[PDB]
């Protein structure tokens, strides 16, 4: 359950760390 | 309430925190898309 919701945790930090890096490279 | 359940909740709340910014970043990144040349 406390898993299921780290793992879940994990990919959309994950999924918002590329998109932040996506906002810096329209600068870029 | 009790302290499993307020772990329980806490990460319910971040996931929760995390898609309004995904979704945020997105729509911020289209429109960016769109002012771009």
């Amino acid at each position: 359950e406390a898993a299921a919701l780290r793992a879940e945790l994990r990919d959309l930090e994950l999924e918002e760390a590329r998109l932040v890096q996506e906002l810096e490279d329209v600068d870029r | 309430g009790s302290e499993g359940k307020r772990l329980t909740d806490q990460l319910r709340w971040k996931i929760m925190s995390l898609k309004m910014r995904i979704e945020q970043l997105k729509q911020t990144i289209s429109k960016l898309n769109e002012e771009m040349k």
